[PDB]
């Protein structure tokens, strides 16, 4: 029971919602996204800098 | 400076020559308390018929003091004083003169002019919005937004 | 100070190279309503 | 500061200079109890035409005292006092004056502008509901409920 | 409270200052009897034009007494007192003042406002009842009764 | 030729012959100060209905003084003096005369004539500008701008 829409940017879909909580002419919009991460092997990457 | 209470009563007393240096009469302390009580009663009544004008009521439960500050702007002193003078003239069983009535009417009219607001009638709510406004879905722009019911969820039913 | 153009001024934008390089193949459509809040792979 | 009874009576007596704090000659307490009884009867009558303004009638059987709490808001003090003065002046063989009448009328109008309601007229109950309201066939939503 | 018949006469006498504490005058016994009799006659007459208000009359040999209950509510006291004062002032040959007249008419208007009933007209009796009322199974009325 | 607060009060007293520099009797100094306060309050009230007329109020904290400079142009002297006279005549238990009332009304009308402004109703905002005004040289001129917000 809330009107919404979907916006896509670089292959990421963003859910946008609209509602009018409060009767002081105060509209509200919100955007959501939920990612997930995983580290397979720590021994295959890291940091580096220069050496003298 | 600061428009204190009590001196507004002195204003009316002087203006009708109840107690002023012009008539050589001295102020009676028994009348000033009645004047201040009448002033507070008249302002309390004025809270509804005209709008609020910034009057500061006595905090707590105690009688007012004649030397406290009223808080009213200096542009309302004539109006307030003339109104309370008209309301307390009957105490001494005296009849006001036409010039005093005219001055009080003029001051009251100016005060009412100051705190004036005219409402504007907004759209009904079922009034269509023309095609030239380019309405769109996901927005309620198809029709004019009336007064929202503000009843949602389980508490409406 | 009254008429305003309908085109916004340009702004600043970062760049995207990190997301395009990491592995987005093994983990894709795996956290569903049945798997739960976590999923695991095997090791050699 | 509560607006107790008898304070209204004292105000009404003062505003016509019958008796006040500065009067050398004062009035007997029988007049004061008569005044509070008149105020009680006036409020009982006001329960009809102007409406209900939260007056606290005496309960049980004891007569109204000149010291009990009336419970009225402060804003109604001048209106009540002027009405009591108008209904009480004839007791002392006196006649009112135009300025007192104008003040009483203004105070009464200020009191009356709070109780205004302006009721709204609901639908007839046989008026059809527009088909664009998307009613339900079996829930009897094709017509307005009317009243009750 | 009980609002005895004696109280009403005393209120009217106190008004206009015929017998009151403020006037330093005491009430004569005969005036009380005359006032009670006039109140009885007035309330007997009021059974037709204003309507019934629940006043209690004596039984058999009347002999109404000031200590007898009246049965009136506290609201109608002012109206009854003012009407009695208007009908009784002619005994002492006194012309009423305009303020008393205004008070009396205002109280009487409030009293008549309290007991106002507006009759509602009904259908003739040969007026048809439309097909929308389902006069086959929902009702047997092809026409309104409309008379009672 | 600089109008002061105090000479306005003296003008009001003189015009109705209470103090006239030759009256063999003088008014107490307190009445002059009270007249100055009345003038200040009245001309502060005048900030709403008549409007600004270049009045210079007192210092941010100091009390007004009779010898203080007012800044009112000389053309407003009669009007302000008659208004003050009407506003404080009853202080001495008095009443005006028809000729004084007529003079005060004439002065007040003369004052109001100078400070009169008649606004002009601009276009609605959705009203269209016709093809008579070539609007192609501009990107957005096909309709009137409307009143500034």
């Amino acid at each position: 029971s809330i009107d919404s829409a979907v916006a896509t940017y670089e292959g990421f879909s963003i859910r946008v919602h609209k509602y009018a909580d409060g009767d002081a002419n105060v509209q509200k919009m919100r955007f959501d996204l939920l990612p997930a991460y995983v580290c397979f092997n720590p021994h295959m990457g890291g940091q580096f800098f220069g050496n003298p | 400076t600061v428009l204190t209470k009590g001196e507004i009563v002195l204003f009316a007393l002087r203006k009708f020559a109840i107690a002023s240096n012009a008539s050589l009469t001295d102020v009676e302390p028994q009348s000033i308390e009645d004047g201040v009580n009448d002033l507070e009663d008249m302002m309390s009544e004025w809270m509804i018929n005209p709008g609020d004008i910034g009057y500061a009521f006595a905090t707590g439960d105690e009688q007012p003091l004649p030397d406290d500050e009223s808080g009213l702007p200096r542009k309302y002193k004539h109006a307030v004083g003339y109104q309370l003078l008209l309301r307390m003239l009957s105490d001494y069983s005296l009849e006001p003169t036409p010039q005093v009535l005219s001055n009080a009417q003029r001051s009251y009219d100016a005060l009412m002019t100051d705190t004036l607001v005219v409402p504007s009638m907004r759209r009904r709510g079922d009034f269509p919005v023309g095609q030239g406004n380019k309405y769109d879905v996901f927005t309620s722009d198809r029709y004019y937004p009336g007064d929202l019911p503000l009843i949602d969820g389980d508490i409406p039913n | 100070s009254q008429i305003v153009l309908k085109k916004f001024l340009p702004g600043f934008m970062s760049d995207l190279v990190l997301a395009k390089t990491v592995d987005r193949q093994l983990l894709a459509g795996e956290i569903n309503s049945s798997t739960g809040d976590s999923v695991s792979f095997k090791r050699p």
